[PDB]
């Protein structure tokens, strides 16, 4: 141990157990051994001292850093199996202290508690308010969520990219965000959310948006889509060309509009482009040529951002067309806060017919408080009341997990100090009377994420479409009309109804109907 | 539609008011657990002694377990009832779970005075290390807090290590969901 | 006691197998071992 | 059930093929109600 | 020449080693951008680390249906070398063969 | 085109053994936000096969506490089987004990 | 010797100073370096 | 990635308070103390800019 | 079964907002006439963009939607102009739109500020309302923004750009006499600014004949009408839509007979 | 037919014909510059 | 639809009888060509016989002149030296 | 793809009446005016004046739905008072205050402008 | 071979005949809407416009359908096709001249779907009866589904992204079938449980218990407002 720590023939990684039991010494150096930093205890007291955290505190300018610490042996690393055999202390301000003697053969220190949590479970304010599935649901929703995935975006072109205007730092922040980077790169918005039951629209995990705030960019996106083809000389005389072709020179063309194309068969940027559209010409010499020509997906509807023109790593040309669509929230989109809650915008009222405080401040969001109670994220709240307290401070609020030194009643007094009801509730008036609602509704800031489930990209639909060669079933051409299938289990749901026709129509009519002529003598047809 | 128009006058929301407890509540609460903490050492102290006799059809460790997980639960019930009295009428909790429309009294329970021990597989958290919940414990320790009692409320919030053991015991509850979604759906087809 | 039930046992019901996960009787007495704990 | 002080009529067990085996088809179109309705309502559920 | 080995950005041997801020900028790349990933064909690839059981350990473990009572398994894998790793059992048979 | 095969198509292993070749290992990297980079970066999968069938890893093993995150999972068929690495936990690179 | 009211201040410097050494992928790092 | 011209909320214009905000951090303005000073009483706005990160200045260290 | 006899008294009057008291009317008249100050009082603002050359770091339509936020003074002229519907010209004039210019390329290695200054306006009367300024776009060396956009006449129902308000403070019975909201623990909310209860008392004693009246508004104008403008031109709307819906009534009562 | 290079933002007219490449820079990235046709943007 | 419309009451199970199948066939003489096109159209006896059915889909086969969706498809035949066995 | 234009919440289409009133027959007296492209803003004060009506012995507004644009005010009056004369006596009424509204609040802005 | 083309899920044996895709069909993300009775379905209007319903001219519908034919595909609502008594099928989009297009009794106009149309409502996983119900269209200015808040329970539905399919049946025998065996208001009570299978739901039954506590007393102008809100209201006015 004592030349580990020194660093003298020993390696940090390398880790060594005493099974004492079993009269065992077994040193472990090989990789994939997973282990994490914890400082030592020596006499029931912390190796760091003041010392090491002033030079810390000074890290740059004096080249003092973790190394230093590493190789002072004040923190080292302990591996799964080495750390059967520590007894470890949370934290020294409390459990090497002086005390009712529970232990005092401390061997180890954790530096923080919350450092066993990951990336994306790190931005959940007061994770430990919640019901643990719902902070599982905010690990998922947190890679879903809007923002800005990097900051050289426009230089890259992604086949889906999704950029928030105005992303967002949380005003209810966790530290581990900065070492995550949330603050250089938020992933959401500082939304005044009141937990109310407005008017029935928000009911089900449904959520009801201020119109007004969403005309004013809350919550507003880019759609970056890019579309690469390829022309390749592969095949006697099988050679495919950029250029926008004719409706006689080829073999066969379509009533698609070529005139967005360019004399080199690429579309220029800042061209609007909707369904139906060329935005690559290409050619296909016929063994006449064939039109080899690209369309875009009928329902996406936005403006030619880049196109570019190069030689692939096979030394082919070809070009890369990335198309911008505006993405405004409307009535289907997704939104989470931080928490596990989950739903979609059942609604959007204007400035005037959401409610309003009396200083006039209308919510942002609407959520119904029925979603609170099952779930259990206290957590939701408690990011809401400190939230307000931020806003009201001008200081970024902490809501690290296992912090003693924040609590509900400390974030309420510190609420009650700005002339707040001091458990954040406010009086609301009716946006449609005026009227004071009954009841105060809890309102505050909250920080909420647009996930990329926009109902634009789901919605599809099919009414006597395209079908394939053989089954001469359908299937989805040149748009998302591939139809919906009718299993086993809606089959079976159909026949307890006892609608035979209808079932009869949506496996046979609708599928792929036809008829034959057969012998009556023999069964056999002809 | 009618009463959706009457509730923009009544009006409805939820908050931190809801979750909290008076003071005496918060007192009564704490004096349970603690007596509960006082009855387990007891049994443990018995079980150490050898001064526990196993009940007929179980082992000792099984009346040892029982006799523990009773206490706890009794414990975690008289808090329970002890919030959801100390509630009162304009408590939007309360509203809530006596109309039935969402919750119950056992989430508002674990919400204003205990979460409750947290079980794996019907048991206690087992001893994944050696002889051991977490190595923040000593070895042998068969206390609440060892082997996964969370004492305090999801207002007051976890402690490290219930957070954890909490997190194990809603690992199991995603599992059961994952199970049941790829499972229920087939016996229906099997019986058609 | 734990006696399979719920999703499994309605498997096994609709299953049926020579051996159940949790095979059991239950016995009941007719005599004096009906009210009394010894006889029992 | 041969053993003596066993009630021969209430005296029954939760394995299907043994019900059939012993008490017949009819016994075990009861007792394979009496298990799925058990199954059914543990948890409180109510089938008609 | 014997071929081309794909580099992980941001490693010791990518041309985005050591570089400064500025220089990434300058070289279109986001600083903040954490590399550890492979690009191929244009696409960038990461590697999932994955998970398995060690090696050159005793592991005695014991299966309920199998005939065997015990049984101790040791993958024993060469040191840094001969990547194939070869697996011995040292199994008690049950008893309940009568 | 061996290493370039592999990292590409996921198919960990000869082209022509694809049948053995454990899959997945290889994922396009996640850009949909900054945090969804970072997870895809520090994910951790779990292997499927006898190991697994005989103890399922679908559960939060005491021993993840400070190794992997304890509440980042994915939901469905994947709960427990993938998870991300804590924020401090080191994996170790390996040296001789010469 | 860190004091209680101080060691909130000292033990996120430490993790700081962690963070600014190793960065968040160093892993793969180090694993394709070696 | 650039203040936004009104707040969310109420309309207020805040996009022509990011340069004396940041002019205030720089003359040692705690963040609530510049935010009364710009005039930002509802907590709707100065959350505009206590949560505004400007990603701009950043895009704009490459070259076009 | 006549009209109240509505009574003004206007507490605080400043370039910003205006505080007034409105004595002796119907809460739903007070609703409405807020909600109008927020949805009905028509301004002009930005609500056609032409993007010639935009290298900048926005997109083009990043630039039309921050445009359109930039409130245009609009005191006396908004009563002139016409609606682009309902004027007569070929989908724009000056009678009914306003021609702004915005031409600013970066030629120096400073970062330029693109602000609302840069917006020149062939009418003199509807201007830039902060001519800080409002900065449009941060532009580096070698980039231009060249763009040339109509503003036209509109109201906050169609647009949340075309409302003039800032913040509409609406409030009424302070001390909550009518307990039209019930607090379950009086004490612990706060006095409201217009509260005339001494510290001691949390709520006035209930009044079972009172009704809502002597509304306090605090009308914050976002600079492209005057405060007192704002509540003028409320008020004239309403009374213009409540006449234009008297003269349909009477069109459709003389169908019906 | 105007490509502006990637590398040092020169413009040059290329053909359907011949290689895309920037005549003085070398560089084989080009992106079409902007077209001249004019779209209206509604400032919503 | 000068037939009229029927349903389907029955369906029997049987071999195919060879000299049925002959009948039955188009294809007279069987299939003997294994070339699809002689010189680049249909030809008589090949596997892309133009009686089985229709062969592009702006086209109609000659036995019943129907069109790619109107024609079902017609049968052929090929005739073994030796009988073989069915697996 | 289905957003409607913004100002179809206040303009009438080719062919729309901006109100039209249709008898109640459950009850004697009373009458519905469906009046299209408005919303609260009217709706609420025209019921409120309306209730200020001893002669109004129902008087009620609805919106059917928030993303149309139409308002149902029923109004049921006595035998001798007609709906549509409560209804256009109501809007006068609303016109009286807004106009004393207007001059009052002028000569509050002269009087707080002066000193 | 033949056998690897029977055998398989994805083969003609259980993959084709079972099961297939389907047309006249939609879906999309579903949202609440309390505004709706429960056997009512909002609609968005490009669903509505791209799905069509079969129409047999008539001496009663021969006005309507030709101003359908002559609003044509262009505008909602209108008409797609139009089929004689030949059976060919006309292209109302590609041949705009109202000379071809006058319409006689035996024609058929494929009319785009309009309010009041019935169509089959599912979500997936279809688990029982009440899982395919008939519903009334509504067309509605967005791009969601509207469900009314009581038949969340029978769907077992959520609006936290849950995506639901429409279907439109084609012919008046199956519009029949539908509007009498599978509407929502005649599967209110399931035979499974003889119970409702659809109740009053959170929002509402929390107002409804506060509603109905003792000591809830409403003005003269509160109670008007809520009775313009009863579709069944008598038009008299209780006694207070
Ligand atoms: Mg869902
Ligand atoms: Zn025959
Ligand atoms: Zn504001
Ligand atoms: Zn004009
Ligand atoms: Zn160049
Ligand atoms: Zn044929």
């Amino acid at each position: 141990r004592k030349l580990r720590r020194q660093m003298d023939i020993i390696v940090s990684e390398v880790s060594m157990i005493r099974d004492i039991r079993e009269r065992e010494i077994r040193i472990y150096t090989d990789a994939g051994r997973i282990c994490r930093p914890l400082l030592i205890v020596e006499k029931q007291k912390l190796l760091l001292k003041k010392r090491h955290i002033d030079q810390l505190k000074e890290r740059e300018y004096n080249n003092y850093s973790w190394q230093d610490l590493v190789a002072s042996g004040v923190v080292e690393y302990i591996d799964t199996l080495e750390e059967e055999t520590v007894m470890l202390a949370m934290t020294p301000d409390d459990l090497q202290e002086k005390e009712v003697a529970y232990c005092s053969t401390y061997t180890h220190c954790e530096i923080h508690p919350s450092m066993i949590l990951g990336v994306c479970a790190s931005i959940i304010p007061f994770p430990d308010h919640n019901q643990s599935p719902r902070n599982t649901y905010q690990s998922a929703m947190g890679k879903q969520a809007m923002g800005v995935y990097i900051t050289n975006f426009h230089v890259r072109m992604d086949t889906l990219a999704h950029v928030l205007y105005y992303p967002q730092k949380p005003l209810v922040t966790t530290r581990s965000m900065e070492y995550l980077r949330f603050r250089e790169l938020p992933a959401g918005i500082n939304s005044i959310v009141a937990i109310a039951s407005y008017t029935g629209y928000n009911q089900e995990d449904s959520v009801i948006m201020n119109r007004s705030a969403v005309d004013r960019g809350f919550f507003r996106s880019v759609f970056y889509r890019s579309y690469k083809e390829q022309e390749s000389k592969k095949g006697f005389d099988q050679e495919e060309v950029f250029e926008k072709p004719t409706r006689e020179t080829c073999q066969g063309m379509r009533h698609a509009i070529y005139d967005k194309l360019d004399d080199d068969g690429l579309i220029a940027p800042g061209v609007r482009v909707s369904g139906d559209d060329v935005i690559i010409g290409k050619t296909v010499t016929l063994p006449t040529k064939r039109d080899c020509s690209t369309f875009l997906r009928t329902s996406e509807t936005g403006i030619v951002d880049q196109v570019m023109v190069t030689l692939n790593q096979e030394g082919y040309k070809f070009c890369k067309i990335r198309v911008r669509s505006v993405r405004i929230p409307q009535i289907g989109d997704k939104f989470a806060s931080r928490h596990g809650q989950k739903g979609t915008c059942g609604i959007q009222y204007r400035q005037e017919d959401m409610p309003f405080t009396c200083e006039g401040i209308t919510p942002d969001i609407i959520i119904n408080p029925h979603a609170i109670p099952s779930r259990m994220t206290i957590g939701h709240l408690i990011e809401c009341l400190q939230g307000k307290v931020s806003a009201n401070k001008g200081e970024i609020g902490d809501a690290t997990p296992f912090n003693d030194a924040v609590n509900v009643q400390k974030i309420s007094n510190l609420l009650s100090d700005y002339g707040y009801h001091l458990r954040g509730n406010e009086v609301l008036y009716n946006g449609f009377t005026g009227r004071k609602i009954t009841s105060q509704i809890f309102i505050g800031p909250t920080y909420y994420q647009r996930l990329k489930h926009m109902v634009d990209d789901k919605i599809h639909s099919r009414a006597r479409g395209p079908i394939q060669i053989l089954n001469r079933q359908p299937m989805e051409g040149r748009s998302r009309d591939g139809g919906l299938r009718f299993g086993e289990m809606e089959r079976d749901c159909q026949i307890a109804h006892g609608a035979a026709q209808f079932l009869r129509e949506r496996l046979f009519e609708a599928s792929d109907p036809y008829q034959v002529h057969v012998c009556n003598l023999c069964g056999i047809m002809a | 539609t009618v009463i959706n128009n009457w509730l923009l006058i009544e009006g409805h929301t939820i908050g931190i008011g809801d979750s909290i407890a008076d003071s005496k509540t918060y007192q009564d609460i704490q004096n349970t657990i603690k007596k509960a903490k006082q009855d387990v050492i007891e049994v443990i102290e018995k079980a150490h002694n050898n001064e526990l006799e196993p009940t007929p059809g179980n082992t000792l460790r099984q009346t040892f377990e029982n006799q523990v997980n009773r206490i706890l639960n009794d414990a975690r019930d008289k808090t329970g009832s002890s919030a959801q009295k100390s509630l009162s009428e304009y408590n939007n909790f309360k509203s809530m779970v006596v109309s039935g429309a969402k919750g119950s009294k056992i989430n508002i329970s674990q919400v204003i005075a205990v979460v409750g021990q947290q079980n794996v597989e019907g048991k206690r958290i087992p001893f994944g290390f050696k002889h051991r919940t977490l190595p923040h414990f000593i070895k042998d320790d068969y206390g609440p807090e060892s082997r996964g009692f969370v004492e305090n409320s999801y207002l007051a919030g976890l402690t490290p290590t219930e957070f954890f053991f909490h997190a194990m015991g809603g690992r199991e509850g995603l599992i059961d969901t994952a199970v049941k979604t790829a499972e229920t759906g087939y016996i229906q087809r099997r019986l058609i | 006691k734990n006696v399979t039930l719920g999703v499994p046992r309605l498997k096994e019901l609709i299953n049926i197998s020579k051996k159940p996960k949790t095979p059991s009787l239950t016995v009941f007495l007719l005599g004096q071992s009906a009210r009394d704990a010894e006889r029992a | 059930l041969s053993e003596k002080d066993v009630d021969p009529v209430r005296t029954t067990s939760n394995d299907i093929v043994e019900i059939f085996t012993v008490l017949g088809i009819e016994a075990v179109r009861k007792a394979l109600e009496r298990e799925l309705y058990h199954v059914i309502s543990f948890d409180g559920s109510y089938v008609n | 020449f014997i071929g081309k080995i794909p580099i992980m950005l941001r490693s010791t041997y990518c041309l985005l080693n050591g570089l400064t801020d500025r220089d990434l900028c300058e070289l279109n790349e986001c600083p903040l951008d954490p590399g550890g990933y492979f690009i191929i064909n244009g696409s960038e690839k990461v590697l999932i680390a994955q998970e398995k059981m060690a090696t050159n350990t005793v592991y005695v473990f014991a299966k309920k249906d199998s005939k065997y009572a015990y049984t101790g398994e040791c993958r024993s894998c060469l040191e840094n070398s001969s990547r194939p790793t070869s697996t011995i059992w040292v199994s008690m048979l049950a008893r309940g063969g009568q | 085109d061996g290493l370039k095969y592999s990292l590409a198509t996921g198919n960990w292993g000869d082209q022509k053994k694809a049948h053995q070749a454990r899959a997945g290992v290889s994922q396009v990297l996640n850009r949909l936000t900054f945090a969804s980079t970072l997870s895809h970066l520090r994910r951790l999968n779990s292997p499927i096969g006898r190991d697994g069938k005989l103890a399922k890893p679908r559960q939060l093993h005491n021993t993840l506490w400070g190794m992997v995150c304890p509440a980042e999972t994915p939901e469905g068929h994947a709960v427990g089987l993938v998870k991300n690495l804590a924020l401090m936990a080191y994996i170790s690179v390996g040296s001789q004990p010469s | 010797e860190i004091t209680p009211d101080l060691w909130q201040e000292a033990c996120w410097i430490v993790i700081s100073s962690y963070f600014d050494e190793k960065g968040l992928v160093r892993q793969q790092l180090d694993s394709f370096d070696e | 990635m650039i203040i936004p011209v009104r707040c969310f909320t109420c309309g207020k214009i805040v996009g022509n308070k990011w340069e004396a905000y940041l002019g205030l951090l720089q003359a040692e303005y705690t963040e609530g103390d510049a935010l009364d000073a710009l005039g930002l009483k509802r907590y709707c706005c100065r959350r505009m800019l206590l949560a505004h990160v400007d990603l701009i200045e950043k895009l704009l260290n490459y070259a076009p | 079964p006549y009209a109240n006899q509505p009574t003004v008294r206007i507490t605080e009057l400043t370039d910003e907002n205006v505080k007034f008291i409105i004595e002796n009317t119907d809460l739903a008249v007070a609703n409405s006439i807020r909600r109008v100050f927020i949805a009905e009082v028509p301004i002009i603002a930005i609500d056609w963009v032409q993007i010639d050359a935009n290298s900048s770091v926005l997109h083009d339509e990043f630039i039309a939607h921050r445009l359109g936020l930039i409130p245009l003074t609009s005191d006396d002229i908004v009563d002139k102009l016409q609606y682009s519907r309902d004027c007569t010209c070929e989908e724009f004039c000056p009678e009914c739109s306003v021609e702004f210019t915005l031409d600013v390329r970066c030629n120096e290695d400073q970062t330029r500020h693109v602000t609302s200054r840069d917006l020149i306006s062939n009418s003199p009367r509807v201007i830039p309302v902060t001519s800080d300024d409002i900065l449009i776009v941060k532009l580096r060396k070698g980039q231009e923004l060249r763009l040339r956009a109509y503003a036209k006449k509109g109201f906050g129902k169609e647009h949340a750009k075309w409302n003039p308000t800032a913040g509409v403070a609406f409030e009424y019975d302070p001390d909550n006499a009518l307990r039209h909201t019930v607090y379950p623990k009086p004490e612990e909310w706060p006095k409201s600014e217009y509260s005339e209860l001494d510290e001691d008392e949390s709520q006035a004693p209930y009044d079972p004949n009172g009704k809502p009246e002597r509304f306090y508004y605090n009308v914050e104008s976002c600079g492209s009408l005057r405060p007192e403008t704002i509540v003028l031109s409320a008020l004239s709307g309403l009374k213009k839509k409540l006449s234009d819906l008297q003269t349909q009534l009477s069109h459709e009562i003389q169908s019906d007979v | 037919m105007i490509y502006i290079c990637g590398e040092c933002h020169t413009e040059n007219e290329i053909k359907s014909r011949d290689p895309i490449r920037c005549r003085e820079c070398g560089y084989r990235i080009m992106y079409k510059k902007r077209t001249k046709r004019l779209v209206v943007f509604d400032a919503r | 639809s000068a037939c009229p419309l029927r349903t389907i009451k029955r369906v029997q199970f049987g071999v195919l009888s060879p000299d049925e199948l002959k009948r039955m066939s188009v294809t007279e003489g069987g299939i003997k060509y294994p070339e699809t096109t002689e010189g680049g159209r249909p030809k008589l006896g090949g596997l892309m016989d133009p009686r089985q059915g229709v062969i592009e889909r702006t086209g109609r086969c000659q036995t019943c002149a129907g069109n790619m969706t109107e024609c079902p498809g017609h049968f052929g035949h090929i005739e073994l030296a030796k009988p073989v066995f069915h697996v | 793809m289905n957003a409607p234009p913004a100002f179809e919440s206040f303009l009438l289409f080719e062919g729309e009446k901006k109100i039209t009133i249709n008898k109640d027959t459950k009850v004697p007296n009373a009458c519905l005016f469906t009046i299209n492209k408005e919303d609260h803003t009217l709706g609420n004060i025209i019921k409120s004046q309306l209730l200020k009506d001893p002669q109004v012995l129902f008087a009620g507004y609805k919106v059917p739905h928030p993303l149309e644009h139409k308002i149902i005010i029923r109004v049921q009056t006595t035998p001798d008072y007609s709906p549509q004369e409560a209804f256009t006596n109501a809007i006068t009424d609303l016109i009286s205050e807004l106009s004393l509204l207007e001059e009052r609040f002028r000569v509050a802005i002269k009087d707080k402008q002066e000193g | 071979s033949l056998k690897q083309r029977l055998k398989g899920k994805e083969g003609r044996v259980r993959g084709n005949l079972m099961g297939k895709r389907v047309d006249f069909s939609a879906r999309t993300v579903i949202t609440p809407d309390p505004n709706l009775s429960i056997d009512q379905v909002g609609v968005p209007r490009s669903i509505a416009a791209n799905m069509t319903f079969a129409e047999i001219v008539t001496p009663f519908n021969i006005d309507r359908l030709q101003e359908l034919v002559r609003r044509g595909n262009s505008q909602y609502p209108g008409a797609k096709y139009i089929i004689r008594d030949n059976g060919d099928r006309i292209d109302l989009r590609f041949h705009p001249k109202p000379s071809d297009l006058h319409l006689q009794t035996g024609y058929k106009v494929e009319r785009h779907m309009c309010d009041g149309d019935i169509v089959i409502f599912n979500r997936q996983p279809t688990l029982h009866k009440m899982s395919m119900m008939g519903h009334r269209v509504r067309i509605l200015p967005w791009s969601t589904f509207r469900l009314n808040l009581s038949v969340t329970t029978p769907y077992n539905a959520d609006f936290d992204g849950d995506e639901m399919n429409l279907h439109l049946p084609q012919s008046l025998e199956t519009r029949a079938e539908i509007q009498e065996l599978a509407m929502v208001p005649r599967m209110i009570v399931t035979p499974q449980s003889n119970r409702p299978v659809m109740g009053i739901v959170q929002d509402t039954l929390t107002a409804v218990r506060k509603f109905t506590k003792r000591d809830v007393f409403l003005e003269r102008g509160e109670v008007m407002n809520l009775l313009m809100f009863l579709s069944t209201w008598d038009g008299k006015v209780p006694q207070p």
